[PDB]
């Protein structure tokens, strides 16, 4: 019908000045559940909602260690996800054995944005199809960091990606202002209201749904399932 | 490196109470001819960390470009991250652990000196990726020679001001040139504190020979 031209490889340029394949790649995100993350001046906490294949399934994987220092947190192909966890665990692995001591977070990011440029710009190779967003501790204090498919990567007071995560960078951009100034219970509450507001009206964040990985000054990333999250769950309000 | 050509010897090294103070004499021989006078074998890594080096002086020349090219590739990212003290030495200990383990060495052996976080850092690496921290240094005839009277003080009293530490340093350097046949009566001192890197030098050796004459 309007069948387009350019659209075929990454290594195609519009004549608009744009490469869809990049751009397609961009709502391969949009394709997967919400994820907040958001930073502390201590603390930084990535809450997911992770979904089912059925009621006897058990509640696909979103945030992973990477470090004890270092968690991200997955939006999109979870294929994807799984190769760029592999080479951020294995660059953990390399500058705590060379440097014997742990990544900038930024560095890292760095390399993952320099790793994810090359098939957006080499033949029969198609842009990776998550957006990442990333939690981690370094010297320079916590940092949130998002790399989208497009090989650009964010640094972030606190986001979302994941399908209808509008609604969160709408609570988020609200209430950073107090981020910085809360402690662990708050903020986490912080990233939650922002998570349960990609909910419908019907929905709810329950035990099952909710996936909680939190990093710190003296505190490693740890993620908290199941049971872990009431805590954190039976403190909020109910839905306005 | 097989067989090495122009040596440095001795490289000392104490930690004071806020920084580390090094010393290595300005000598590279070749075998016993002392052919190079005023070469430095005292390299300064970053604002927080120095580096000297005993062994092969085209090694540490190498390890010179190399690690000073890492200083650089890390300050043009100016994310606020730098290496530690810790992170040199640690790197350092890899790479001649990994040309150790290729027998094909550098022949060096290295006294990294640092202070950040307000800790003072002082770190032997060697050819063979021995490699250790300790509140006194000294390769070569250091560990023979000075080293005694380094920790001798250093157990007498463990903390020591910079002007304790200088004193010590200048006065194990006296020991070095009496009794070591590669040292040379001209030395650099560098210091690490906060106000980062210092390297001072020329100083020479106040000598003494009064025993010439007590031979009848």
């Amino acid at each position: 019908m309007f069948r387009n031209q350019y659209d075929n490889d990454v290594t195609v340029w519009s004549p608009q000045g744009r490469i869809h394949q990049i751009e397609y790649a961009m709502e391969a995100v949009k394709q997967g559940s919400a994820t907040v993350g958001l930073k502390s001046k201590t603390h930084a906490v990535l809450v997911a909602l992770k979904r089912a294949q059925s009621e006897l399934a058990a509640h696909q994987k979103k945030i992973l260690h990477v470090d004890n220092h270092i968690g991200i947190s997955i939006a999109g192909l979870t294929a994807d996800a799984r190769l760029l966890c592999n080479f951020m665990r294995q660059e953990c692995l390399d500058s705590r054995f060379v440097f014997d001591r742990p990544l900038p977070v930024s560095r890292l990011v760095s390399l993952i944005g320099s790793k994810t440029q090359i098939p957006t710009q080499r033949y029969g190779r198609r842009p990776y199809g998550v957006g990442l967003l990333i939690a981690g501790y370094d010297d320079m204090g916590p940092h949130i960091f998002q790399t989208c498919p497009s090989a650009n990567y964010f640094d972030c007071r606190a986001m979302s990606i994941g399908a209808r995560s509008q609604s969160a960078r709408t609570y988020l951009e609200r209430h950073m202002s107090e981020f910085m100034e809360c402690n662990l219970n708050e903020l986490v509450k912080h990233g939650l209201r922002a998570l349960r507001e990609t909910l419908p009206a019907e929905q709810d964040l329950t035990t099952k749904n909710v996936s909680i990985g939190i990093v710190g000054k003296d505190l490693e990333f740890t993620i908290y399932d199941d049971d872990d999250v009431s805590p954190f769950l039976e403190g909020l309000e109910e839905r306005p | 490196t097989q067989n090495p050509m122009v040596t440095g010897t001795s490289v000392l090294g104490v930690k004071f109470e806020g920084g580390v103070v090094i010393a290595a004499d300005m000598l590279g021989s070749y075998g016993s001819l002392a052919r190079f006078r005023n070469i430095s074998r005292i390299m300064r890594v970053n604002n927080s960390t120095m580096l000297g080096a005993s062994g092969d002086y085209a090694d540490f020349q190498y390890l010179k470009q190399v690690l000073g090219q890492m200083v650089i590739d890390e300050e043009l990212l100016g994310d606020g991250h730098s290496y530690s003290p810790r992170a040199i030495h640690s790197w350092l200990t890899r790479a001649m652990y990994s040309r150790r383990s290729k027998m094909n060495p550098l022949w060096n052996t290295m006294v990294i000196g640092g202070y950040a976080d307000g800790e003072s850092f002082l770190g032997y690496v060697d050819m063979l990726g021995v490699a250790y921290e300790a509140p006194s240094l000294a390769t070569g005839y250091g560990a023979y020679l000075a080293q005694p009277l380094l920790r001798e003080v250093l157990e007498k009293q463990p903390v020591l001001s910079q002007t304790e530490a200088r004193d010590l340093v200048e006065r194990c350097m006296r020991v070095l040139y009496y009794r070591d046949a590669r040292s040379y009566n001209r030395f650099q001192i560098a210091t690490v504190t906060e106000k980062g890197v210092e390297i001072e030098g020329p100083l020479s050796t106040e000598t003494n020979w009064d025993i010439a004459h007590m031979i009848s």
